[PDB]
């Protein structure tokens, strides 16, 4: 069970680790999470109680380093950075855990909800939507667009999702017009699967990532990504039996977790009931189908 | 964006265009069958394509064959128009293309668009003005043509005939969608008001009566009287 050290709280902020949250006071004696579970990334993140404009965090995996969070004042945010020094980390934490400044990573034993939600997620595939090559971290913030926002304006703080695009010529093969328009299988199973993302695994763990970017940070085009990867599926006619019994397990899992208060801003009306009612795969998402008539019943 | 009344003249400004309408693409007769169902007989279509400035029509013909053996053949006929479109486009040279092809019926946007991916520089538009298009088959050489095809077949005649010597472009595609909007409403009256009088050919060569000025002053307002009539006789007023 691996830990982050916070130097300080010297502004009031709402912290969350993965699905939980919890409010620090202005200078309140907060000096860190522990019991974080191993095997999983994580993220970390913020929302300043002054200036609710701007949530931003850190999406990380404790085996690939000892990080620590410090408030930089001059540019006004919770940064994560780096302890190089192995010795100084375990004695800082050592020395925090002894006076039990840490909040505990609030982790309920029969609760898999957060491995549900990062099951394909891994830190090296974030690393190369989140171009930040001198961290071993990965920020990320409500603002910042993706690489296909930016082509309908800053570079290196984008969000470099694989660009799905359904009206394009990397979509639409020469003479299958109107059959690769309307059954997009070619574009998922050969352009995508095989030709971009080698794997179901990469495909569904930038799903993932996107959702909660989405969800997390309010992140507008990580929820177009995630509704474009999920209507690609829904609108292909053939589709691995595997993948569409995971992806019904993914969706499922994200439904739940999202607030419900939320849902408005989150879910498209035109992709959730073309993928349940609709579309190829209408009968394929039993689980996410039941899920969304039960608690989002509006939407639909 | 939108094509409509406020952007009325713009249609007559010196960026080739065309027109697109595949209402008359697929279409069908209905009948029983010996059991007592129904079924559908198609006979033969074809996509009015209009360059409004010019009157330039190309009815490609659509001949039954391309449905032979297809399904959903509703939708099919809209990818039908956006491909036979872009064939048009592309046997062209860049300079002799057009800039923009208005579609009658928004159905038609995405299949134009993903047929039209090769040509970024041409704009799909839709439109919000009530275009008269589908009446192009109560021109009885237009219908004619079509029904005698035995065979795909392109038929590129200028619905202007030579009106463009003495009117404007604008005045004609004018003259044109009142005489096609007319035929709409009521064929039959319609027709009668353009051949009603003997000494008036429609020539061999034109899909028109031989008109004077003044004559043509005289049917465009009998085909308006028409329209309005029909509108009553409709709503009783
Ligand atoms: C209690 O001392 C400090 O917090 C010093 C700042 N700091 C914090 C955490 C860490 O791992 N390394 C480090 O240098
Ligand atoms: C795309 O072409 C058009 O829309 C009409 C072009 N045009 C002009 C003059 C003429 O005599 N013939 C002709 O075909
Ligand atoms: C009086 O005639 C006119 O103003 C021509 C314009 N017009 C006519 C018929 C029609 O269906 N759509 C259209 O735009």
């Amino acid at each position: 069970m691996n830990t982050v050290p916070f130097t300080s709280a010297p502004i009031e902020v709402t912290i969350g680790i993965d699905q939980y949250s919890f409010n620090v006071k202005e200078n309140q004696p907060f000096h860190g999470i522990k019991d974080i579970p191993i095997g999983h990334v994580h993220v970390i993140h913020f929302q300043h109680a002054d200036n609710s404009s701007m949530r931003y965090g850190y999406w990380f995996d404790c085996r690939m380093g000892n990080f620590y969070i410090q408030y930089d004042p001059k540019d006004g945010l919770y940064k994560m950075m780096e302890e190089r020094d192995g010795a100084k980390f375990e004695n800082i934490v050592h020395n925090f855990k002894e006076r039990q400044m840490m909040v505990s990573y609030p982790k309920i034993d029969e609760d898999d909800t957060w491995y549900n939600l990062t099951e394909f997620v891994q830190m090296d595939k974030i690393r190369k939507i989140v171009r930040k090559d001198e961290n071993q971290f990965s920020y990320v913030d409500s603002s910042m667009t993706t690489v296909q926002e930016n082509e309908l304006s800053d570079p290196a703080h984008s969000l470099n999702y694989t660009v799905i695009n359904f009206k394009s010529r990397e979509a639409i093969r020469p003479g299958h017009e109107m059959e690769d328009f309307l059954d997009k299988s070619y574009y998922l199973n050969t352009v995508m699967l095989q030709g971009i993302f080698k794997n179901s695994s990469n495909y569904f763990g930038e799903l993932q990532f996107a959702f909660l970017n989405a969800m997390f940070f309010g992140n507008y085009g990580s929820s177009l990504q995630w509704h474009a990867m999920i209507e690609l599926i829904c609108s292909s006619a053939t589709v691995p039996k595997h993948m569409l019994d995971k992806l019904d397990e993914i969706l499922y899992y994200q439904i739940k977790t999202l607030p419900e208060q939320y849902s408005d801003i989150l879910l498209n009306e035109r992709v959730w009931n073309i993928c349940l009612y609709s579309s190829f795969q209408k009968n394929s998402l039993h689980n996410t189908e039941k899920i969304m008539e039960n608690k989002y019943p509006e939407l639909l | 964006g939108a094509m409509n009344s406020s952007n009325y003249a713009e249609l007559f400004n010196n960026d080739i265009k065309l027109f697109v309408d595949d209402t008359n693409v697929y279409r069908v007769t209905v009948h029983k069958t010996f059991e007592g169902n129904v079924a559908t007989k198609a006979i033969n279509g074809c996509i009015f394509t209009l360059n409004p400035k010019t009157g330039h029509l190309f009815l490609k013909i659509i001949h039954t064959s391309v449905w032979a053996g297809q399904k959903r053949l509703s939708q099919l006929a809209k990818w039908k128009t956006a491909e036979e479109v872009s064939a048009l486009v592309r046997s062209l040279p860049k300079e002799e293309q057009p800039k923009q092809i208005i579609v009658t019926r928004k159905a038609m946007l995405d299949p134009l668009e993903v047929h039209m991916l090769d040509f970024p520089n041409i704009a799909i538009r839709p439109t919000e003005l009530r275009l008269p298009f589908s009446a192009a088959m109560s021109i009885d050489k237009l219908s004619d043509v079509v029904m005698k095809a035995t065979e795909p077949q392109m038929v590129l005649f200028n619905i202007y005939d030579d009106w463009l010597d003495r009117i404007s472009s604008y005045t004609a595609f004018s003259r044109l969608t009142l005489l096609l909007r007319a035929l709409k409403t009521n064929e039959e009256s319609a027709k009668m008001i353009l051949l009603s009088d003997p000494t008036i050919t429609i020539k061999s060569y034109h899909l028109w009566p031989s008109f004077t000025d003044e004559q043509w002053i005289t049917i465009e307002s009998q085909m308006r009287d028409l329209i309005l009539t029909e509108y009553g006789r409709k709503y009783n007023v």
